[PDB]
Order: structure tokens, then C-alpha cells, then sequence
């Protein structure tokens, strides 16, 4: 299983030192692995960076490791550190209280932990059950005093393994397969290739292709992966699905094979969008309302109109904000689905769907090209 | 003991200073809360300067642009810090306010004309030597030190700009990427700030939207000069403000957009946090 964790806190409080101590202990944006799972460790300098990573899906965090120094205790910005975690969807936090290891005062440390739990509770987390480990990242990194160094780091890792859950596969959701390509197998039939977005597919399940003028329905007779004939496929797997009684002409890229009547096309969406800077290959100038770029999602593309939030009349490169987008026509756009926006031959933005509001009269009255 | 632990926590909740500083304050004042608190405040300034010297030199590309308009004076200030987590913190924002008010007070004491508008700037050094508000003590340089000691990040009073306007002139303004913070009355904080100085006999009460829109145009199109109504449209790459394709309608230039409203653009200021 793969887990994404990010380290938040004041730079002078030990983050980088701890991250290094963990690296050296397990050697016996970084990556390490405990007995339980594969870890993707992230440590972004700012709020806008974590939000960008969430929207883009580059490093969607499953949990955070809040590093606080015993001497200073929480800083005023510790509040913004937790607001950020709360905002990007992190619901599990593990705390590491880093100390001057000079065997100082257990009482002071106790008050630090107490204050931290008050804060955690304040921001919706369960401050009473949050694992709080006390130690010295510096001792652990310098192979000195194992009781405060090594011990604390091992305890932190155990706490991360236990309290930060793995990212869900959504295998409980109806299977959804974006069709990437179509081809035939002599004597067997037509095959559609693609990568399952969610749910599970079993040799024999009934399917239905969406995105086509006509609604096509049939059955999956065979599953193929690595030229091996399986009977079950899982979310995330790239496969070939053998369809029953259908010719290549009846299918194409862009269609979506899903569990019969499980998906409802959407034309109006609200989403968190990040606008690319010119340095990232985006636009030089800002774009305003009624800007019509092309949305690319799954294996399809469609024109859409951007509706800036009330009040805002422009959006600048490098900014992220919530926007309303109206597709020229309904498409398979689910909540949690990511997309990109292209103007001409270049991407100008990235998005993550937050809501699928009902199309309003006003939205219907839109005047297109 | 439980009693000493309680005193330490009580002093922490009350003042916000670090636990170690609170502990040293209490033992120094015999465990007397009132004396400990007074002691901590007295040390604050010294601690700040020292901390400011230590962190001095670190990269500070993040921060905020502050816009404060009082009467016929308008000030734009830029204060930098290391992380956007801090630029989002109230303590930092309160410092920006003190910097704006300090600038405002300084300006409302400078050159005040009747026939035309007055404009002026202040570099880092100049802004730093400015007298802190009648509230605090010392210069903004001292207040900056206090903030640096409270937030633990290097910070810089980057620059300021002010404008004073007599009747016959109007200032349109806009801050982009505004931050919510209702405790700082009249102040508007964000990543981009623009002032557009105009000459007009139209009542100010009917120019609020136009004013905001001109500001939006400056932020979004970043003109390098005012230009002229005599020049021809310049396309999406134009530098002269008046010839640039109007932000909210490229069909027309900014000059063609504003002229009809009985307003002429004579000057402007554009601040982008962390630029250059």
C-alpha cells in the first residue's frame, strides 16, 4: 500500500532534521518504507504549495506529521499549519515534540503536549487520541542517546503506520473504465483498453458505454492483463476488456464503460482550480469570466465556460480558486475527478471537481460560439 | 509540582511567549505572575532585535501588500516574510497595519497641494526609520523586530507609496487576492495592489466601480506607462496603459473604456508582493 505524508511546522523546529533521521534509521520529496507500507514523504514550504499539490493530484496527502519544538511550543502560525491540513482534506495528524534534549523539564513538555491537544481539538481533530511522540531529532540523526533519539523516531514511525490510514481505492463504487483504445482478437471479439478509475470488474459483469449518442449495453466476457486471461480486475489496473457482440466500429476512445446505470452525465461543475504560471507553461496574462478553454478529463475533451466567483472579475497566473465551469454538453464528470484546461496547444490550468450542481436557467441561457 | 505547572501554563495562555521564556521569567520573579509578565514584556524588544539579527539575510519572497485609504490620502505598503503561513497569520497582518498607519501619519504631514495631486515613495531604509504609531514605541524598525521575535521568521519593510488628492482628482484602487481580516478596519491586504490616479470633475460617489475596474486593469495588464489617447491600439502586448486592450473587453482600449466616464488617467502605482 502507498501512503502520502507531509511534515508541517516551523522550519527551525526540526522538520528537516527529523526527515533526515528517519532516512538514516531506515537505511539499515523523499521516499522510505516501514514494514507496513511504502511512504512518500513531502515537506512543502507553504500553504499554496500543498493546495496546488492537492488540486493537481501530484502528492495528495493521507496525513501530516506536525513537528513542534518543546522550548517554544506552538507558534502563532501553528494555527495556519492546521487550517491548511484541514483544508486539503487531511483528517489524521501525528505529532512529534522535538526538544533541546538537555533532559530539561518533563512538566514543561507536558504543558506543550496539553496545548497542542487543545489546538488539535480546536481544529476538528481528535486531540485526545492523536499520537504525540517526544524526542530529539538531532540525537537520532547523530547516532547519539538512543533513548531520546532512535527510540523516539521508531515510535514516530510506528505511530504513522498505525494512525495514518491508507488511501481508499473506492472499490465499493461502481466500476468506471475510460476507453483508451479499441481492437479485435480473431475468433474472440472486440476489446477495449483502459485503466479502471474505481470499483472492481469481474469477468461476466454487465457493462454500458457512455458518451455515445446511443446508449450501448452488453457484457464483459473476458479480462486481459499482461496477455494473461483473468476473471477479475481492480481499480488502478490497466487492462483489456473483451466485450460481447460488438464490433470495433461501435466503440472509440473517449467512451466510458461503467456498471449499468451507475453514472449520470454532468454539464455543470464547481471545482478547485490552479492556474499555471508562464514558467509552468501557462499564460502570461490573466483570464476573465466567460473565457472558453477546452476541458480534458479521463479520455475525453469538451469545450467549457468559466464562471468566476461573484465579486472576482479576474484570476491571475499562479493562483488557485474555486470556479464554476459549464460544459458545452454533459460528460462523465464525477466528484473527485481531476481535469485540465487547454487554450490552443497548451495547458493553462488544472482542476479537481468539488460539486455537480444542478444546471440553472441562467446557465442554460448561455450564448456559445 | 502541579501548582508550579499551573502558574507556567497560566502565564503562557496570558502572554503567548515561549514556554522556556515563561519558565525563566517565573523563576526570576519568584513565581509571581504579575512580575513575570512585566519582566517578559520588558525583554521582548531586546529578544526581538537579537532574533532579527540572527535571521537577517534569509530569503523573504512571500508577504503582503497593504492598501489604506484615509480621507484624501492613500498608501500602499509591502512587508515581506519567509512563508505564506505567516503572511496568513493575524500577528503578521497586524504588523502590516502598523506599517500602513505609520506611513499614512507620515504622509498626512508632508506636501499637500491644491492645484494637483502629490505622489511619493519610501525605500526600505526610509520606511524603517519611520515613527511607530502613537500606540507603540520607537520606529517601525522596532515593531518589525517585535514581530520577528513573535513569529520567528525574517521580515522586511520592503517599500511604500502614497498619494494625496485635492478636489478635481480621484484615486481608483484594487487589491487582488485579498485576505479576510475584519479586525483591521479599512485596511485591505493581498498579493497585488494598484492605485490609479485620475483627473475628473465627476462626483466621487459615482466612480467606485470605475475606480475598482481601472485598478483591476493595472493588476491584470501590468502597464509600464500611462501612454496617450492619441496613440493607436497596441494589442495584447502593449505597454502604454491607455493603448492596452481593456481588461474586461479587449475590443476596446483602456482609453476608450475610461474616456466616456468623464475621467482621464494621469498616473498609477502597481505593487506585486515579492516582485524584483
Amino acid at each position: 500500500p502507498h501512503v502520502n505524508v507531509g511534515t508541517i511546522g516551523h522550519v527551525d523546529h526540526g522538520k528537516t532534521t527529523l526527515t533526515a533521521a528517519i532516512t538514516k534509521i531506515l537505511a539499515e520529496h523523499v521516499e522510505y518504507s516501514t514494514a507496513a507500507r511504502h511512504y512518500a514523504h513531502t515537506d512543502c514550504p507553504g500553504h499554496a504549495d500543498y493546495v496546488k499539490n492537492m488540486i493537481t493530484g501530484t502528492a495528495p496527502l493521507d496525513g501530516c506529521i506536525l513537528v513542534v519544538a518543546a522550548n517554544d511550543g506552538p507558534m502563532p502560525q501553528t494555527r495556519e499549519h492546521l487550517l491548511l491540513a484541514r483544508q486539503i482534506g487531511v483528517e489524521h495528524v501525528v505529532v512529534y515534540v522535538n526538544k533541546a534534549d538537555a533532559v530539561q523539564d518533563s512538566e514543561m513538555v507536558e504543558l506543550v503536549e496539553l496545548e497542542i491537544r487543545e489546538l488539535l481539538t480546536e481544529f476538528g481533530y481528535k486531540g485526545e487520541e492523536t499520537p504525540i511522540i517526544v524526542g530529539s531529532a538531532l540525537c537520532a540523526l547523530e547516532q547519539r542517546d538512543p533513548e531520546l533519539g532512535l527510540k523516539s523516531v521508531q515510535k514516530l514511525l510506528d505511530a504513522v503506520d498505525t494512525y495514518i490510514p491508507v488511501p481508499t481505492r473506492d472499490l465499493e463504487k461502481p466500476f468506471l473504465l475510460p476507453v483508451e483504445s479499441v481492437y479485435s482478437i480473431p475468433g474472440r471479439g472486440t476489446v477495449v483498453t483502459g485503466t479502471l478509475e474505481r470499483g472492481i470488474l469481474k469477468k461476466g459483469d454487465e457493462c454500458e458505454f457512455l458518451g455515445h449518442s446511443k446508449n450501448i449495453r452488453t457484457v464483459v466476457t473476458g479480462i486481459e492483463m499482461f496477455h494473461k486471461s483473468l476473471d477479475r480486475a481492480e481499480a488502478g489496473d490497466n487492462l483489456g476488456a473483451l466485450v460481447r457482440g460488438l464490433k470495433r466500429e461501435d466503440l472509440r476512445r473517449g467512451l466510458v464503460m461503467a456498471k449499468p446505470g451507475s453514472i449520470q452525465p454532468h454539464q455543470k461543475v464547481e471545482a478547485q482550480v490552479y492556474i499555471l504560471t508562464k514558467e509552468e507553461g501557462g499564460r502570461h496574462k490573466p483570464f476573465v469570466s466567460h473565457f472558453m478553454p477546452v476541458m480534458f478529463s479521463l479520455t475525453w475533451d469538451m469545450a467549457c465556460r468559466i464562471i468566476l466567483p461573484p465579486g472576482k472579475e479576474l484570476a491571475m497566473p499562479g493562483e488557485d480558486l474555486k470556479l464554476t465551469l459549464i460544459l458545452r454538453q454533459p460528460m462523465i464528470l464525477e466528484k473527485g475527478q481531476r481535469f485540465t484546461l487547454r487554450d490552443g496547444n497548451r495547458t493553462i490550468g488544472t482542476g479537481l471537481v468539488t460539486d455537480t450542481p444542478a444546471m440553472t436557467e441562467e446557465d442554460k441561457n448561455i450564448k456559445w460560439s | 509540582s502541579a501548582s508550579s505547572k499551573e502558574l507556567l501554563m497560566k502565564l503562557r495562555r496570558k502572554t503567548g511567549y515561549s514556554f522556556i521564556n515563561c519558565k525563566k521569567a517565573l523563576e526570576t520573579c519568584g513565581g509571581d505572575l504579575k512580575q513575570a509578565e512585566s519582566w517578559l514584556h520588558k525583554q521582548a524588544q531586546k529578544e526581538g532585535w537579537s532574533k532579527a539579527a540572527r535571521l537577517h539575510g534569509r530569503k523573504t519572497k512571500e508577504g503582503l501588500i497593504g492598501l489604506l485609504q484615509e480621507g484624501d490620502t492613500t498608501v500602499l505598503v509591502e512587508v515581506n516574510c519567509e512563508t505564506d503561513f505567516v503572511s496568513r497569520n493575524l500577528k503578521f497582518q497586524q504588523l502590516v497595519q502598523q506599517v500602513a498607519l505609520g506611513t499614512l501619519l507620515h504622509c498626512q504631514n508632508l506636501k499637500d497641494q491644491l492645484s494637483t495631486y502629490s505622489k511619493g515613495f519610501l525605500n526600505s531604509s526610509e520606511l524603517s526609520e519611520l515613527p511607530a504609531g502613537p500606540e507603540r514605541e520607537g520606529s517601525l524598525k522596532d515593531q518589525l523586530a517585535l514581530a520577528i521575535g513573535k513569529l520567528g521568521e525574517n521580515m522586511i519593510l520592503k517599500r511604500a507609496a502614497w498619494v494625496k488628492v485635492p478636489a478635481g482628482f480621484y484615486v481608483g484602487s484594487y487589491v487582488h487576492g485579498a485576505m479576510h481580516s475584519p479586525s483591521l478596519h479599512n485596511l485591505v491586504l493581498g498579493k497585488y495592489g494598484a492605485l490609479v490616479i485620475c483627473e475628473t470633475s465627476e462626483l466621487k460617489a459615482n466612480l467606485a466601480d470605475l475606480g475598482r475596474r481601472l485598478g483591476q486593469h493595472v493588476v491584470g495588464m501590468a502597464p509600464l506607462s500611462v501612454g496617450s489617447l492619441d496613440d493607436e491600439p497596441g494589442g495584447e502586448a502593449e505597454t502604454k496603459m491607455l493603448s492596452q486592450p481593456y481588461l474586461l473587453d479587449p475590443s476596446i482600449t483602456l482609453g476608450q473604456y475610461v474616456q466616456p466616464h468623464g475621467v482621464s488617467v494621469v498616473d498609477f502605482v502597481r505593487f506585486e508582493c515579492g516582485e524584483g
